[PDB]
């Protein structure tokens, strides 16, 4: 059963390499998971190095030509548009997912049956969900809260020592920007400029705006305080 | 295993002689025909001609297989222009001439082996081929048992077993054979052939189909229109004007009308109206018309002036039946009335003639029935069917069906089919050896054994015995050989052929399997000049 | 090059076997799915049947004659494309070692799939069950097969009014002993061709009788409906006529100038004359229309349309019956406009449209279909077109044949009781293609996940001593009756399935060498 110019993998042999694709994509994005995970390097090919712990970033960055990491990379993709964080997470799930069903195949267990046992504990997991949420209040003094839920986001890709940097900045950039009431929050507002020459620890946080262009002279006054704009 | 490297006649390639060449013609051969070899007879299967595109087609067409076959070699080449001439020809047969062609290739190449030179045995093929001709001669036969017996109801029946009307075929296959033999013509200088569009096919559905009849001529489906004229006239003659222009009242055109200011306008415009036309009707009259029959319509006043003279009026006819009764009436079918300055019917010149016309009660159908004009040879068959869908494939299967008889009847001259033609040649060329004892003997009895192949691969193709159909093929023939050349006979029985489909011995004569003398007289001759092509090959020079 | 001898035969089934063993898997609404590997970085997880053999390269042709024969049962129905692939290329491989190891003549076999393909015909009439099909409760039950697992599950009472409506417009049921029973004739293809509107609901889309237009009227002011209409249909502008010839116009003396310019108006007045010659209600034209011509047209009490296609207005043509007339001299009284409810012109989703609507059914309708989204149409279209599909094949036949592997087993078991009543060598061949119909049920048993031996044998116990109405179950996987939970399908669909699989498979083995030529 075959023609010229074809390749063919039956008869459960695509599913040894398929959870062998997923235990490949696995293991390497294992190492990096929680403030205990690790940074990694991309290369674009014209010569510029990158560091970044996020997986949205690795996983644009590399090219794979196994197929099934090529749909955990497209199905990220769609939970970094949606949830935005916790790409590793996702496919630590799947990977392992597989490796618990991967040893039932080989038991004999139809993949079919396998699959539906999945979406049966999916929906009692939903279940689980509702049950296990906490209730957070609305108001806006929950700052302290938003401190913990600040150095979640940071604590993850930082040393712990930009965090303390970065946990006034993120903090005080949602809550100016947002208005007390329940409306809405505008993420463009927030201005996201980098500049070279200093430590990354000066970080500042910035409630104007920045510009490049200034006055050019070497009387003009350097510091105005309270000034009218035109 | 192939030829190659001469290292002799320093040129720009290489030189193939002597048993190589001999060798090459002989595989390269047979590997053409063994295409057409499973498709020879009704019981051969299609193959698929694949292109260089990569899509295919599926047919069983000799012509058209060895037309789209990519043969590289010369010997298969002369087969491939022999599909040419043979479809310039006869134009169908090119299956079984290649087959031929190949085994009398095949039994040359032995006779080589023996030592005899090929000139000789390409004379010796065409002394067997002289013989052969003549031999036919005392086969073929003209057109017989169609009185006191049918033998061509068996065409009939087999052709429309495949379809609902195969049911009731014994009956229905006695409305085509008599039909087609009573419609036989003469077009011109001494043709004698049969018609190929006559015999009209109409269709409707009252009852079973048991009840379709058959007219000795044209069934017009029509009425009177009016109970005071008569529905039986010409006794002894009549004259048949068909019309396409309406008797109707005359109007102008359909996008002016018509405003009286004067009075007296109206009179005149109104009468000239009808005038016009009433006139017409009075040159039709005075034209010894009995029956008018018109495409478009009559109207009431004109129609009362057909009344009054006991000639019969039609309203509405088919305008595609009455170009065919024009013909059959030497009448001319006329679109509007008119010459130059004139109107009129010209006083029976477009009229027909026609002995009989008589309308006959269906019994839930009323039609016209039209008999014996002046030159016909022509009839109509009213079909009755379970349904129209049962209609529709009657008309379908006695049009597929009537087309093999009358093919094979416009010939007068026929032979047994069925492998009788290739078994007989066997039988006479074998004693015919005898008559000359030097050297063709050996050739002339190879090649009477080599058109047992045709009657052996047809046999494969049916699913049945080879090796026990063709030696009782021979025997039948060569018992009845016996006592035929004496003429004295206690029985002749001879003629059986194959009967593929009940798997035994029959009479292809009665069996209705027959091919026309011209079709199997020139495929032995071009089997034999593309077989000759090839043996006179002793040298190929390759670039 | 050339495949002669008992090559061509292997080639031929092992082509069809190959075919058929890919969507394996692609058969019951329980099948897995198909992972493609594209020549590029691509790949395709769909499981439609056609939408992966469509992206497999195949070589060899008896391939592509199996992708033909999967686009020639899309047209006829709209489900069950795996069924007819994986049932035809099955008989070829239980047809295999009788053709060869049993050295069988397949002109013999070709033979007997022609016996067997009769008494199969014969045994899904007797287990085919009759339904009413004047009930609209119970065809909105039976267009529901093919509606659930689809987008269109929430609005499926609505998608089977659409579907209903339509079908019942165009068809013509008729028969008697005198003109002869078109047996039920429907033509989903030409008349029920459909019109997609954005922007509304499901609930506002209505089935019209007629020819939609999206041009609107000319002039606000202007009779909406007429009672009894008068059509004329013109390719031909409206607009002030020139000659083919020459045509210079001097004027020297003074008070001819004015005069001229009155004839070109009157040109105008004369071209729209001709038109009102028959006084129609309604001017349909393919170009534009000139302002003059709105004028005359305008004073002269009908309904004129500019800008329409020439396609719509051949469509017209059919459901009204005015012919097209280019020269508005030549305009007949022949062709009228009868049979034209309205004229109504209302705007839907802000664009005015036009209304050929009518209170008569002449054998055609315009589907006018609304939606939140052009992907939202397009999926009402689709599924449209497979809801009618099931309508019209229980239009075309009353009775239902029970699904699951109850038919494919029902067929199975009484082929091989004809089988020991049938002599002759064509006997043996008979028998495998009883044993071809067990491979679709026990498809469903490998895809379900159970034993396909096991739970074979038994269900053909089922079949043998109880009733035929016992299948197994898509959710579950284990025996059960199909009464309880119907998977019921019209019997339309097991006619072609059967059917062309015969003509399929004897095609192939009829033929006994490939050669390559032009």
């Amino acid at each position: 059963l075959l023609n010229p110019k074809a390749e063919s993998l039956r008869r459960d042999a695509a599913l040894k390499v398929n959870v062998t694709s997923a235990e490949g994509l696995q293991s390497v994005l294992e190492t990096n998971l929680g403030p205990k995970g690790t940074l990694k390097m991309l290369v674009d090919g014209a010569g510029n190095i990158k560091l970044t712990k996020d997986g949205k970033v690795l996983l644009t960055e590399m090219q794979i030509q196994s197929p099934t990491a090529v749909l955990i990379a497209r199905a990220a993709a769609a939970q970094d548009e949606i949830t935005g964080d916790g790409t590793t997470t996702v496919v630590c799930l799947v990977g392992e997912l597989l490796r618990q069903a991967h040893r039932f195949i080989q038991e004999g267990v139809h993949p079919r049956i396998i699959t539906d046992g999945f979406e049966i504990a999916r929906k009692e997991s939903m279940k689980f969900l509702d049950e296990f949420k906490i209730s957070k209040t609305n108001l806006s003094n929950d700052r302290e809260f938003l401190l913990q839920v600040a150095r979640s986001s940071l604590l993850t890709k930082v040393d712990a020592d930009l965090t303390e940097v970065l946990t006034p900045i993120v903090t005080d950039a949602v809550l100016s920007v947002y208005d007390a009431q329940a409306d809405n929050l505008d993420l463009h507002m927030v201005e996201i400029m980098q500049m070279q020459h200093l430590s990354p620890k000066d970080t500042t946080f910035i409630k104007g705006l920045v510009l490049d262009h200034g006055g050019r002279h070497p009387d003009m006054p350097t510091r105005v305080k309270n000034a009218y704009v035109l | 295993f192939n030829n190659s490297r001469s290292d002799t006649l320093f040129l720009g390639g290489e030189k193939i002689s002597g048993d190589d060449i001999r060798n090459q013609n002989v595989l390269a051969t047979m590997a053409v025909a063994n295409v057409v070899k499973s498709s020879l007879g009704p019981v051969g299967l299609d193959k698929m001609l694949v292109d260089d595109i990569g899509d295919f087609t599926v047919t069983n067409d000799g012509a058209t297989i060895l037309s789209l076959l990519d043969v590289q070699h010369p010997a298969g080449k002369i087969l491939v222009e022999l599909a040419q001439q043979q479809d310039r020809e006869i134009g169908d047969g090119t299956t079984s001439v290649v087959i031929i062609a190949s085994e009398l290739l095949k039994r040359a190449n032995e006779l080589v082996k023996n030592k005899i030179h090929p000139t000789t045995i390409i004379t010796g093929f065409r002394v067997a081929l002289r013989e052969a001709i003549r031999f036919i001669n005392e086969v073929l036969s003209t057109s017989v048992d169609t009185l006191g017996k049918e033998t061509l109801i068996n065409i009939a029946k087999t052709s429309m077993s495949s379809k609902i009307i195969g049911a009731d075929s014994d009956f229905f296959s006695n409305m085509v054979v008599d039909a087609l033999l009573a419609v036989k013509t003469q077009n011109s200088k001494g043709e004698i052939k049969y018609p190929v569009k006559a015999v009209n096919v109409l269709k409707a559905h009252g009852k079973s189909a048991t009840e379709s009849l058959l007219v000795p001529g044209y069934a017009l489906n029509c009425t009177v229109a009016s109970q005071a004229m008569p529905k039986r006239i010409a006794g002894g003659n009549v004259k048949i004007a068909c019309l396409d222009l309406n008797l109707q009242k005359a109007r102008m055109a359909m996008g002016v009308q018509i405003n009286i200011d004067d009075p007296e306008q109206l009179e005149q415009i109104r009468k000239r109206e009808a005038g016009i036309v009433l006139e017409r009707v009075k040159k039709i009259i005075d034209a010894g018309a009995q029956v008018v029959l018109t495409t478009k319509g009559i109207d009431d006043l004109c129609l009362k002036e057909f009344v009054e003279a006991k000639i019969m009026g039609v309203r509405r006819c088919k305008k595609e039946d009455l170009r065919r009764i024009a013909r059959a009436t030497g009448a001319t079918l006329v679109s509007s009335m008119s010459n130059l300055e004139g109107e009129e019917t010209f006083e029976s010149s477009y009229l027909g003639l026609c002995d009989e016309v008589v309308q006959a009660k269906f019994s839930d159908d009323e039609c016209i029935l039209i008999k014996g004009t002046s030159k016909h040879s022509s009839s109509s068959i009213i079909l009755r069917g379970a349904n129209d869908y049962s209609l529709d494939e009657m008309e379908r299967s006695l049009h597929d069906s009537l087309s093999v008889v009358k093919r094979t009847l416009e010939s007068g001259n026929v032979v047994p089919g069925g492998g009788c033609v290739e078994a007989a040649l066997n039988i006479y060329l074998d004693n015919f050896a005898t008559t000359v004892g030097s050297r063709e003997q050996l050739a002339i009895a190879e090649f009477a054994a080599a058109l047992l192949i045709i009657p052996k691969t047809l046999a494969v193709n049916a699913a049945k015995d080879s090796s026990e159909l063709v030696a009782k093929l021979r025997s039948y023939h060569a018992a009845s050989q016996m006592a035929k050349p004496e003429d004295v006979k206690r029985r002749s029985y001879r003629n059986y052929g194959l009967d593929l489909i009940r798997g035994k011995i029959v009479d292809e004569i009665h069996a209705g399997v027959l091919e026309p003398t011209i079709s199997k007289v020139k495929s032995l001759k071009s089997a034999l000049e593309a077989c000759v092509a090839i043996l006179r090959i002793d040298t190929m020079i390759t670039v | 090059e050339r495949t002669t001898g008992r090559q061509a035969q292997i080639s031929n089934i092992t082509a069809a076997k190959a075919v058929a063993d890919v969507i394996r898997t692609c058969l019951g609404p329980k099948a897995m799915l198909k992972m493609l590997l594209d020549p590029m970085g691509g790949l395709v997880l769909t499981n439609d049947g056609h939408a992966i053999l469509r992206e497999i390269d195949v070589a060899h042709p008896a391939a592509k004659s199996m992708l033909e024969l999967s686009r020639t049962q899309d047209e006829e129905v709209g489900d069950g494309t795996t069924t007819v692939i994986i049932l035809a290329g099955e008989i070829l491989a239980q047809c295999a070692p009788y053709l060869i190891e049993k050295n069988i003549h397949p002109v013999i076999i070709i033979q007997a799939l022609k016996k067997a393909l009769t008494d199969a015909l014969e045994v899904i009439k007797q287990v085919s069950k009759p339904v009413d099909v004047e009930n609209d409760a119970a065809m909105k039950k039976l267009i529901q097969a093919s509606i659930g697992t689809k987008y269109v599950i929430h609005w499926s009472e609505k998608m089977c009014e659409l579907a209903l409506d339509a079908v019942k417009t165009v068809r013509k049921d008729l028969g008697q002993t005198v003109e002869g029973e078109p047996n039920f004739e429907i033509d989903i293809k030409r008349y029920v061709r459909v019109e997609k509107i954005p922007g509304g609901d499901v609930l506002d889309s209505r089935v019209l009788k007629g020819v939609l237009l999206n041009k609107d009227v000319v002039h606000p002011k202007m009779s909406r409906h007429i009672e009894n209409p008068r059509v004329v249909l013109l390719d031909c502008p409206l607009e002030y006529k020139k000659g083919e010839s020459q045509t210079n116009i001097e004027i020297e003396k003074e008070e001819d100038w004015n005069r001229i310019l009155q004839i070109e108006e009157e040109q105008v007045q004369l071209m729209c004359e001709q038109i009102l010659a028959v006084r129609p209600t309604l001017v349909i034209t393919e170009k534009g229309v000139s302002d003059l011509a709105q004028h005359y047209l305008l004073k002269g009490g009908c309904s004129v349309l500019r800008r329409v296609k020439k396609s719509d207005n051949n469509r017209i043509a059919r459901v009204t019956g005015a012919t097209i007339v280019n020269r508005v001299e030549d305009l007949k009284e022949s062709d009228v406009g009868t049979n034209c409810g309205l004229f109504k012109v209302e705007m839907i989703g802000d664009e005015y449209f036009s209304f050929l609507d009518n209170c008569k059914e002449p054998k055609a309708c315009t589907i006018m279909l609304r939606g939140g989204s052009k992907d939202i149409l397009n999926e009402i279209d689709r599924n449209l077109q497979d809801a009618m599909a099931v309508a019209r094949n229980v239009m075309l036949s009353p009775s239902l044949s029970p699904g699951g592997g109850a038919t494919e087993m029902a067929v199975s078991v009484k082929l091989a009781e004809k089988a020991k009543q049938l002599e002759g060598i064509q006997q043996w061949p008979y028998q495998a293609v009883a044993d071809a119909m067990e491979c679709i049920p026990r498809t469903l048993i490998q895809n379900a996940g159970g034993d396909p031996i096991r739970l074979l044998s038994q269900l053909r116990a089922k079949h043998a001593q109880g009733n035929f109405t016992t299948g197994i179950d898509g959710d579950k996987g284990k025996i059960v009756d199909m009464v309880s939970y119907g998977i019921w399908e019209p019997e339309v669909i097991k006619q072609q399935s059967v059917k062309t699989a015969i003509e399929s498979a004897c095609l192939l083995l009829r033929v006994d060498d490939i050669v390559s030529g032009v």
